């Protein structure tokens, strides 16, 4: 963790266009719009609403740190997603095959793209049958 | 097609701060416009009824004239018809044939009544509070709570038309010669009877027909009983089954929610594990931040999706249950 | 005598307004309007 | 500060065996002044009522006059106000508003009857019963129940009162020229045909007006039954309401029970492991015998935290679900 | 003929002061008043 503290903080106030201190929310809906995002305003206060632990809405990294120090891998969030596929499943076991997961992948939420959604389940379905296992995903989101 | 979707929107299966201030300032004037028109038969204010009312009706029904071939117009925005062959079907819809009713008979009215005129514009002046409640979502409700409960209500129905049917005739029986405290003979035919016995088997009880005779009274008190349960039963059939189908939408409604935050988690997962492929080095020096930014606004939201089920604590029979096998599961 | 005879015509079609008064803001503070895709 | 903490336990949500004595013989004090306040409008016992009633209002609105100032001086024992403008908004509780209305507006009304003058004092002394029924704790159960309710009573409100507009003006038509027995005529307006219709749909049947067609006895019967039940419905839907509100208050106010003794019994057991290290010996000699004698009574008290329920018989469902993974859980 | 009319008078406020004199009876013995304290 020693060779990621420094180089991390010239990223982290890379949005803002300065040198100050600043995770530069106002700045981020610019940002995320020149990478080719264009969010809502109301999606945007929301981002530093949760992300932002202190709440002011620019931060000399008490959470944009902790942000990096989550790596949403433990068992702390390996069972939310796993109850992500528990919405979905039907007669049990994670019966989710092919063509259902590619239904519920292009329609609902954040929409991928059809490049990534076809691969997506690609390395879910070796076998090649109608059941892409939650279980064989999550092994795949196991250092996600 | 954008100058013609939002007034689908606007008029049918409205939505909007000010689509309330349309429909219901509508109502408000069907309202006013019905209650100047029946306080007209007071024969003291009937005064306040002169002709500007009846000019106010004619600019109404020119209004509605127009109101309904707005929400003509508007109708092709829909798959389920489209152009004019298929938007007959759209004049199916049973809201629209009363409206088209209302507007077509009132304005017939008006004009043979300017070339008991004024009296039916009563009748279609009251049809007009029932087309501006769109969407038929009350009718709905009661049509499926009487559809589930079909059994019990004919069961009920059948046991108190029959009591009704058999002790209401001897009743009359009873009394079919005997006069009044004041001359005349309440109990003359058999319709007299039975007005009574749909009269006290619903608990009115007016008093224009007493049974006089002793062995009448006893029959009333009989079947006054034995009835009056069959009959006052459809009011807690029917009151355990509107409480049960608003609970049974407030399920389904909740569970529309949690699938847009179930899949807000797993596509954005997806999308945090893809750093490796989507100068192009420092453009993918950004998205590495987003890709965990809004993970978590997906996270709190799914989070938010299962935690405010709705009659909140019904947990109450697995309180320890969702606990006790997870505990069990991690050894 | 109809002296105050207005005032019950003027309560009984208040209280059908109010109970449709809330008829019809229950139905513009709805969220959606999807027909089919609830199971989808 | 304690010569006011403990007045505002005294007066608002009181608590203790006087506070009932207070605040039920101030309610006991208003009831016979009103008893006797309203025996005088029966002009045989109009006698009774004398000038020492009188006296005893003004005495009443002296003692209220300075209860409701030592309430507002109490009040500055809260979080939520402080001083004397936080405590403006102590005075934006309703029963507060009222209770001023109370005082003011009665004192008002001595005053100018002392230099329709005591028919004021009814009104303003029928009103103070509400304000001795503190908390508001009625009000709120009923303004939820209602608010859960919502969709359920609007319908039938609405199915109810269309019932009643539309088939109260058919026998208005059916019955607009026909005389009684005794030689007047019962609907002679619209509005006559509508108190009846309020009357009949809700089962009172006062007996002033039956329709007297047979055309109208028809429509009586039609509209009768399928609006008694209509407006029978609301009884039984805040009946389940009701009985399910207490039933959720029951649940949080064991599960604020259960906490506290789920506190004692770890913040006892981590001082019971804590007997290495808290003449400096023996005073360390005694108090392994407390801790381990706490210990017990604490876990006495976790026992009787969860093992009393509340129908108390609710593990009807999983009887043996809660042991059958317990002994699974064992191997 | 108002001749026992008091009687109604006091019959129906002793039924009313009953229901009202087991509901400040009902708070009285309460137990506590915290407000928010309770998932704390
Ligand atoms: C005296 C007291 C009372 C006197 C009498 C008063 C009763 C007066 C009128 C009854 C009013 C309402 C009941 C029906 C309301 C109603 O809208 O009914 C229709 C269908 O009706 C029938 O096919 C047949 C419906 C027959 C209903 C019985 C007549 C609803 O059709 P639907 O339920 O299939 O479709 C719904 C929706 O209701 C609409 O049809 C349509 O959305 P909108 O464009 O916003 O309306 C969507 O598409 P689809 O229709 O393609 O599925 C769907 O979201
Ligand atoms: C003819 C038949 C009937 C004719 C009409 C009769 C109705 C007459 C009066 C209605 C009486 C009671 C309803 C409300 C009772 C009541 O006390 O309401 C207030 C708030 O009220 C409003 O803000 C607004 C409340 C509006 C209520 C509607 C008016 C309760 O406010 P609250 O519920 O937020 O607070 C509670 C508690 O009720 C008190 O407010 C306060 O404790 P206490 O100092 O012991 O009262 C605690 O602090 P907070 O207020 O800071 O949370 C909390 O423990
Ligand atoms: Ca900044
Ligand atoms: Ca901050």
């Amino acid at each position: 963790t020693e060779e990621q503290i420094a180089e991390f903080k010239e990223a982290f106030s890379l949005f803002d266009k300065d040198g100050d201190g600043t995770i530069t929310t106002k700045e981020l809906g610019t940002v995320m719009r020149s990478l080719g995002q264009n969010p809502t305003e109301a999606e945007l206060q929301d981002m530093i609403n949760e992300v932002d632990a202190d709440g002011n809405g620019t931060i000399d990294f008490p959470e944009f740190l902790t942000m990096m120090a989550r790596k949403m891998k433990d068992t702390d969030s390996e069972e939310e997603i796993r109850e992500a596929f528990r919405v979905f499943d039907k007669d049990g076991n994670g019966y989710i095959s092919a063509a259902e997961l590619r239904h519920v992948m292009t329609n609902l939420g954040e929409k991928l793209t059809d490049e990534e959604v076809d691969e997506m389940i690609r390395e879910a379905d070796i076998d090649g049958d109608g059941q892409v296992n939650y279980e064989e995903f999550v092994q795949m989101m196991t250092a996600k | 097609t954008h100058v013609q979707g939002r007034v689908y929107n606007f008029l049918e299966r409205p939505t909007g701060w000010k689509c309330f201030v349309y429909h219901f300032a509508v109502f408000l004037i069907v309202l006013v416009c019905l209650i100047f028109s029946v306080l007209s038969t007071i024969e003291q204010y009937a005064a306040l009824a002169t002709g500007t009312l009846f000019w106010m009706e004619i600019v109404l029904v020119v209004f509605f004239g127009t109101e309904y071939v707005v929400r003509l117009w508007s109708a092709g925005c829909r798959s389920k018809y489209v152009g004019l062959w298929g938007r007959l079907r759209f004049a199916r819809k049973p809201i629209s044939i009363i409206d088209l009713i209302v507007v077509v008979a009132s304005m017939v009215v008006l004009c043979v009544g300017s070339k008991s005129a004024i009296r039916g514009i009563r009748f279609l002046q009251i049809l007009r509070m029932l087309h501006v409640d769109r969407q038929g979502g009350t009718w709905r409700l009661l049509g499926s709570v009487v559809f589930i409960h079909r059994q019990e209500l004919i069961t009920t129905l059948y046991i108190g038309f029959l009591g009704l049917i058999f002790s209401s005739y001897f009743v009359y029986l009873a009394e079919k010669d005997a006069v009044n405290e004041s001359g005349r003979v309440e109990f003359g035919s058999y319709a007299d009877a039975l007005w009574w016995g749909v009269v006290t088997v619903t608990t009115i009880g007016y008093g224009d027909k007493v049974p006089q005779t002793w062995v009448g009274k006893t029959i009333a008190s009989c079947f006054s009983v034995f009835a009056i349960s069959f009959f006052a039963l459809p009011a807690g059939i029917l009151g355990s089954g509107f409480a049960l189908k608003v609970q049974q939408k407030q399920r389904q409604k909740h569970f529309n929610r949690q699938i847009p935050a179930a899949a807000s988690l797993i596509q954005t997962a997806w999308r945090c594990y893809a750093a490796e492929n989507p100068l192009r080095e420092h453009h993918r020096a950004t998205i590495k931040v987003i890709r965990r930014m809004q993970y978590f606004v997906a996270k709190k939201k799914f989070q938010q999706a299962r935690k405010p089920y709705d009659i909140e604590q019904y947990s109450q029979g697995h309180l320890n249950l969702m606990v006790r096998i997870k505990e069990l599961q991690r050894r | 005598r109809d002296d105050n005879s207005y005032m019950y015509i003027l309560f009984v079609m208040f209280l059908f307004a109010v109970t449709v008064g809330s008829l019809i803001l229950g139905y513009t503070r709805s969220r959606k309007v999807d027909k089919r895709s609830d199971p989808y």
